[PDB]
């Protein structure tokens, strides 16, 4: 019953996903490398609510570049993407981040009513 | 002042209570469980501090300075050893209505020397 | 009544119970041992006279 | 004695109020109806004006009655709108303000 | 503005900052604060205003009355500004945090809950997280006010239900009580009456 | 309303057999002082002692001074309870006391802990917070009518309180019992009367309806307010 | 201690002569406005040895209509007063033959002694009052109408006027803090007058109950 979210994890100031890691996940068709080797690569991280307290995390690598006044300097994990805070129905809304909140919420609410091919084999 | 703390019996283990003895007109610490006494020391039974004037070092633990989440600066330097990194952080406590103060520790290792500006 | 009363609402009983009357009954009488198994640092006063009120309530 | 009666119904100096008739507008519907020539002198006698505003409060009936106490209760629910009535159809003010016929 | 509140900031960390009467220090840091952020919001508002033309269909609608205000435009153009959860800054929801891309005890602008961009120039993830917690915050007013204020409309229109203007002019309930021996005093119905001055007050 | 807590540092027992060799080295001199005249009677005197000390922030801020304590604690325990005190001179503001003749220390340990919460200092009970302002609005100024006939505003200090007791501070020297009022209804009802708070629940009702900027006609919070006080009580809309 | 029991003790008096005036009682207007310091020549400032003693405060003054129909202004030295002081004053009202008064209780009145003042209301009507309640004369609060106690006649003029009964008026409490300033019993009418936003003055009738 934890809900919990994966990371990116952080060396001193330096992700631990390195170029190779893209590398090998580009063919994850033929090299049967998938998520579940990122995650024993001890790149990934599942982080729960309450271990996020704990955290210091970059919400993109440019957090991780030396600034000329450093805001922290020791993170710990790094966001895969912001964009994942959302939902499946606000995933659909586009530029979000340019409407009143309230927009949002009537929208994924209504991208429910919205009439579409709810499944393929509607036929049967 | 200082505060008082609580003291056992010897035999019973059971908290001591205070207690007046007219017949030397002095104070003395019995059990009312056994029948142990003891004569006091700082004659003092019971302290209030009611402005609350915490030193709040004292609550502080050297081992803060492992947080990742915690801010360092580079501006104050360590007293105690001369490290140049320490975190700050507020004091965070109720009954605490100043608590924008800032208390510094060392980040130093085996110092964790604690401080405030 | 003169200071602040812990108290332990345990299961299937409808009536506060003292905490040291809980210690007692899992076999730990002397006080010296219930606050060595409440109060971690003997060197905290404040600690000590806020759970004393408990204690005077179950002698 | 209105302008007393005003003082100590509004403490504070706030002269907006809710009354029945906008008599602004209505002076200036005759104005208008009637095309009154403001550089013009007027041909209305100002003891018409106090004579005909005199008649017209006691046409605004609120209390029926000749009796003392609905003599007193008329008075009072039109009190305020006949101060202002007379403070507005003023002899003055009807002769060089509004200048009407 | 954010220098400002790096200032106040700085001030509050040095205790050279004095409480103000009729609050504690942590209210009065929070005011100051909170002051500063508003100018800002407020100054950049006027910017944006005085930088719409004649031809802005923003400034059209909202000179016309039909839609909007020049807050509306200024968080379209210039900053939409400080997100408040309960009339106060974004909540420490974490451990001394407001989220976990934060510093401990970071009392700063950003931090939070001030969005300092626009929709056009669109908000940034902690900004966009912030700015539905105080759109929740109205959501959820909006759903929880109708309830008491119904009620509240039911249990008036039950006690003054029977009262009516009688014959004799008096207001009386259903028992022939007396309510008000003329309605509003004056026996004058609401719709005919409209603001007038009195000449002789002033 | 401040009690002795709110401008209390710290109170302590403790175990004073004599009081000419006192416990504590700092308060030597002021208790024989006072104990070179007998001013009591030091032999109904009991070894327990209660060392209140006070902080002269608060007692600055109240105007306050251990003569007027001194004379409180007295009155609300008559002579059963002996208090002696030094000037306001000292660097620490403390003041001694004793019981007159359960067990004595309990005693004293009850006695502080009521003492700090029901010892009305200064102040009317139920009052919390007092703030003194100047209104900048011409809603709560002194309107005036100055002698050429003008409508002035005066900008007075005025106080707005955090309980109500209406009673009380009604009935105080240099306080307005003309204007001086309440947003409690019921306190209004019950000082003033049917008719007062007729007029305050009108004003209330106004100022919830407005204070958005929007305006009702008169004749509808009229009505309802007749409708809640036609009675001669208060009949509240349930 | 004393100089604030007396500047009391001048307030409740002048409270007392405002109360006493608008009840319709002869108060000359020497008393009606009585400085403090006039206050402190006539009856001293020195309240707690003795000089005034609040049994020297007490009041006796004479209906503008009757002469006969006096009233009392007892002021009982005691915080709670009673029942003997009751029993007390109402032999003196008997002697002095006056069947009116009031009580101006410091701290309260027993119930004992509320019940008495409650009994024998037929012979004579004397009334309770805190010192407290007054400091302050509360017709002067801005809140507070101008209250008239309406005669008989009066109220028959009005219910034949308005043609209703008693009941259907608006009501006021015995109990009132302004219906006990008028000193007015059951089945009086008080005619309020207040001034209206929306016509200037408005006149209400509330019955006593
Ligand atoms: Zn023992
Ligand atoms: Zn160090």
């Amino acid at each position: 019953g934890r809900i919990c979210r994966p990371l990116l994890i952080v060396e001193k100031q330096k992700l631990l996903l390195k170029k190779r890691h893209i590398d090998q996940l580009k063919e994850r068709e033929y090299n049967n490398y998938s998520w579940q080797d990122l995650v024993a690569s001890g790149v990934v991280e599942y982080i729960d609510t309450l271990e996020e307290e704990t955290v210091m995390l970059a919400m993109t690598p440019d957090d991780l570049q030396e600034k000329e006044v450093a805001y922290c300097s020791t993170y710990t994990h790094c966001e895969i993407h912001p964009s994942m805070i959302l939902g499946v129905c606000a995933s659909i809304i586009p530029f979000p981040d340019h409407n009143q909140s309230p927009r949002n919420t009537y929208q994924s609410a209504m991208g429910k009513q919205a009439m579409g091919v709810y499944i393929t084999n509607f036929h049967v | 002042p200082g505060f008082v703390g609580i003291r056992f019996c010897q035999e019973c283990n059971n908290m001591l209570y205070p207690k007046e003895d007219k017949e030397n007109r002095i104070l003395l610490y019995a059990c009312r469980n056994c029948d142990y006494q003891q004569e006091a020391d700082n004659s003092c039974i019971y302290v209030n501090k009611i402005t609350h004037e915490v030193d709040e070092l004292t609550q502080i633990i050297a081992d803060v300075s492992q947080d990742p989440t915690l801010p360092r600066t580079e501006d104050h330097p360590c007293q105690k050893c001369g490290h140049k990194e320490a975190v700050f952080f507020q004091s965070h406590s109720a009954r605490a209505e100043d608590a924008m103060r800032l208390y510094y520790v060392c980040t130093a290792p085996h110092c964790g020397h604690r401080w405030t500006e | 009544a003169i200071g602040q009363r812990i108290v332990a609402t345990l299961p299937y009983i409808k009536q506060e119970v003292p905490i040291i009357i809980v210690f007692r009954a899992l076999g730990f009488v002397s006080d010296r041992d219930i606050l060595e198994h409440i109060i971690y640092d003997f060197e905290d006063p404040e600690m000590m006279e806020m759970v004393k009120p408990s204690l005077d309530e179950a002698f | 004695e209105d302008r007393e009666v005003l003082r100590v119904i509004f403490p504070t100096g706030d002269s907006k109020v809710v009354l029945p008739c906008n008599l602004l507008r209505m002076i200036w519907n005759a104005q208008k109806i009637f095309h009154i020539n403001p550089r013009l002198p007027s041909d209305l006698h100002p003891i018409k004006v106090v004579e005909g505003v005199k008649e017209l409060s006691k046409k605004l009936v609120i209390v029926n009655g000749d009796d003392p106490l609905s003599r007193q209760a008329q008075e009072n629910a039109t009190l305020l709108f006949n101060i202002h009535l007379r403070s507005t159809l003023c002899s003055r003010r009807m002769a060089e303000e509004f200048r009407l016929s | 503005a954010k220098q400002d509140v790096i200032e106040v900031i700085e001030k509050a960390h040095n205790n050279e900052l004095e409480p103000t009467p009729g609050n504690t220090l942590r209210q009065t840091f929070e005011n100051q604060v909170n002051r500063i952020l508003n100018d800002a919001r407020d100054k950049t508002g006027s910017s944006a205003q005085k930088s719409l033309s004649e031809y802005n269909n923003f400034k059209s609608m909202v000179v016309s009355g039909a839609k909007g205000s020049k807050i509306n435009i200024s968080q379209v153009i210039a900053v939409v500004g400080q997100q408040n959860v309960e009339g106060k800054r974004i909540p420490f929801g974490f451990k001394h945090r407001t989220l976990p891309h934060f510093i401990k005890d970071d009392y700063g602008p950003e931090s939070r809950g001030f969005v300092e961009n626009s929709y056009l120039a669109g908000l940034t993830p902690t900004e966009f997280f912030f700015h539905a917690m105080g759109g929740r915050e109205g959501l959820i007013d909006t759903a929880v006010k109708t309830a008491e204020t119904g009620y509240i409309q039911r249990r008036l229109i039950k006690s003054m239900e029977s009262v009516m203007v009688k014959y004799d002019a008096t207001v009386r309930n259903s028992i022939n009580q007396v309510v008000q021996l003329r309605y509003g005093e004056d026996g004058l119905a609401g719709e005919s009456v409209e603001f007038q001055n009195l000449a002789t007050l002033k | 309303h401040t009690t002795l807590r709110k401008v209390t540092a710290n109170t302590a027992i403790y175990y004073d057999p004599n009081p000419q060799s006192t416990v504590v080295a700092e308060d030597q001199e002021w208790v024989n002082v006072y104990y070179e005249m007998p001013d009591f009677d030091v032999a109904r005197i009991s070894p327990w002692l209660l060392r209140v000390e006070l902080d002269r922030k608060h007692m600055t801020d109240r105007k306050l001074t251990m003569e007027q304590i001194a004379e409180k604690i007295n009155a609300g325990f008559g002579d059963d309870l002996n208090c002696i005190f030094n000037d306001d001179n000292a660097e620490k503001l403390v003041l001694r006391i004793r019981i007159m003749n359960m067990d004595d220390d309990v005693f004293l340990r009850c006695i502080e802990s009521n003492m700090l919460t029901d010892m009305t200092l200064q102040g009317i009970e139920q009052i919390s917070k007092v703030y003194m302002h100047l209104p900048q609005t011409d809603n709560k100024k002194k309107i005036i009518i100055t002698e050429d006939g003008e409508f002035k505003a005066l900008q007075e200090w005025i106080l707005e309180t955090d309980g109500v007791s209406l009673m009380r501070v009604l009935s105080e020297k240099d306080v307005d019992p003309v204007r001086t009022t309440s947003n409690d209804i019921v306190e209004i009802f019950t000082v003033l009367g049917i008719e007062a708070v007729r007029k305050a629940l009108e004003r209330e009702l106004y100022h919830v309806i407005s204070f958005d900027g929007s305006y009702v006609n008169y004749r509808h919070l009229a009505l309802l307010c007749d409708t809640m006080t036609c009675r001669g009580h208060l009949m509240a809309i349930t | 201690d004393d100089e604030e029991e007396t500047y009391r003790l001048w307030k409740i008096r002048k409270t007392i002569m405002q109360l006493c005036h608008d009840r319709g009682y002869l108060v000359t207007q020497d008393e009606l406005d009585q400085t403090l310091e006039e206050f402190k020549a006539q009856f001293g400032d020195k309240p707690s040895e003795g000089r005034p003693r609040r049994t020297d405060l007490t009041v006796l003054v004479a209906h503008n209509d009757d002469p006969t129909d006096q009233m009392f202004v007892f002021f009982p030295e005691e915080p709670k007063v009673g029942i003997k002081t009751i029993k007390v004053y109402c032999q003196r009202m008997q002697e002095e033959n006056i069947t009116r008064a009031l009580i101006v209780v410091q701290q309260g009145m027993t119930p004992s002694a509320k019940q008495s003042l409650v009994d024998m209301a037929p012979k004579y009507i004397l009334e309770q009052f805190l010192q407290q309640e007054l400091l302050i004369n509360i017709t002067e609060h801005e809140l507070v109408p101008e209250h008239v106690v309406m005669t008989k006649e009066e109220v028959t003029e009005l219910l034949a006027r308005y043609k209703l009964r008693e009941n259907q008026l608006p009501r006021i409490q015995a109990g009132d803090p302004v219906a006990r300033y008028f000193g007015i019993k059951r089945g009086q009418v008080v005619k309020i007058i207040r001034p209206s936003e929306t016509a200037g003055r408005y006149i209400t009738y509330r019955l006593v109950q």
